[PDB]
């Protein structure tokens, strides 16, 4: 099997308070179909300036969007205490065909803290972290979205500049607050910026450790990563799955700014995915050193037609639902 | 040991381009977007370049 490294020592893992009602935020984003939000670009061709109909899955235009905002544990003083997250490990959704996100939206812009909100801290993107799978049911304490037999994670990995995706499967662990304990509340990851990203060593491993410490990954059967550099200009990713198995999106590779999104890269697992979650993760830096995090957004494929008005350079630039309405 | 055919420019001799064929003139025009696709068509998907 796949050299995810040794396990982790201590079968224990720190509280996760689910403080979910400071999570609950109204900003909505609408699909931007004349900007050509969302809009994955076709396989295999490119095009001239002429515009073209197509066929092919997308978000529906008026959709706003579900929400999430990932929040710094708690601290005191100098040092971390027990985290505080929102409750969307028990957030299960049935895998749609595929899905897209929006990453940094609220980047270069001020917020607040969410979890100690008071503070009205700058936002700044953070990168999302997932789980999919073909099953999920009860964890041992009747807590939602267990999985079942090997799933897929896509995990960044200490700073943003790292990513990595597995296609294994996952141990609970006996531990305080941890799934085979008693005390369990429920699953988290987290990072520590203190130790984690180093300027001159960015901690390549320090969200797989965190993850490590309350699942002991087994029979792990595939890993993969990739490189990624900084930038608060929004990006876009996303995942599909055909017969030739999941395959991954997202527009930083090609078109940076007009936010196009390419399949940068794809999977060998073409198990069917019947469900998929997020993974909630947090900060454990000091509270005086608490920074917000942007908003973060996720919309549903659907198997929809639209007008695309290519650019000469072949960026979509425009596009036109035509079920929206009867003008469109 | 052969006669590096990889382009002509050129006539109309067939052609095969990682499994998609034909047969046309090839000629060394400007660059249109997206690059790196590789294939460029209309909308009635002839190839253009």
């Amino acid at each position: 099997y796949v050299d995810v490294g040794p396990d982790s020592v201590k079968s224990a893992c720190i509280e996760v308070d689910i403080q979910q009602t400071f999570f609950d935020k109204t900003w909505p984003r609408p699909i931007d179909v004349s900007k050509a939000d969302g809009i994955i670009y076709p396989q295999g061709r490119t095009y001239s300036n002429i515009t073209i109909t197509y066929q092919g899955l997308f978000p529906y235009q008026g959709d706003h969007g579900d929400m999430y905002v990932y929040s710094a544990g708690h601290a005191t003083g100098t040092t971390p205490q027990k985290l505080f997250v929102a409750n969307y490990s028990q957030d299960v959704k049935q895998f749609a065909n595929g899905f897209v996100v929006r990453i940094g939206a609220a980047a270069n812009s001020t917020g607040t803290v969410i979890i100690s909100p008071s503070t009205s801290a700058t936002i700044r993107k953070i990168y999302p972290a997932f789980m999919l799978g073909s099953s999920v049911g009860n964890f041992s304490d009747g807590k939602m979205g267990r999985f079942f037999n090997h799933t897929l994670v896509l995990l960044p990995d200490g700073c943003g500049t790292l990513l990595r995706a597995f296609y294994c499967i996952l141990e609970p662990r006996s531990g305080n607050h941890c799934p085979a304990g008693n005390s369990y509340t429920s699953f988290a990851t987290y990072h520590t910026p203190a130790t984690d990203c180093s300027d001159g060593n960015y901690n390549r491993n320090a969200s797989l450790n965190s993850f490590k410490e309350y699942f002991n990954l087994r029979n792990c059967t595939f890993m993969y990563t990739y490189n990624i550099t900084e930038d608060e200009i929004l990006e876009w990713f996303g995942i599909t799955q055909t017969a030739q198995g999941v395959h991954l999106f997202s527009s930083r590779y090609v078109d940076l700014y007009g936010g196009n999104m390419f399949q940068f890269a794809t999977l060998p697992v073409y198990d069917t995915i019947k469900y998929y979650s997020i993974i909630p993760h947090s900060i454990r830096s000091i509270q005086s050193d608490r920074k917000a995090w942007a908003a973060f957004y996720v919309y549903k494929l659907q198997p929809l037609t639209f007008l695309l008005d290519f650019s000469v350079d072949g960026y979509i630039r425009r596009a036109i639902d035509c079920g929206f309405n009867d003008l469109s | 040991n052969d006669t590096k055919i990889a382009s002509q420019l050129g006539n109309c001799v067939e052609y095969s381009l990682y499994g998609v064929s034909g047969r046309g003139v090839f000629q060394n025009c400007t660059a249109v977007g997206v690059r790196q696709q590789r294939f460029v068509y209309d909308a009635y998907q002839n190839l253009v370049g």
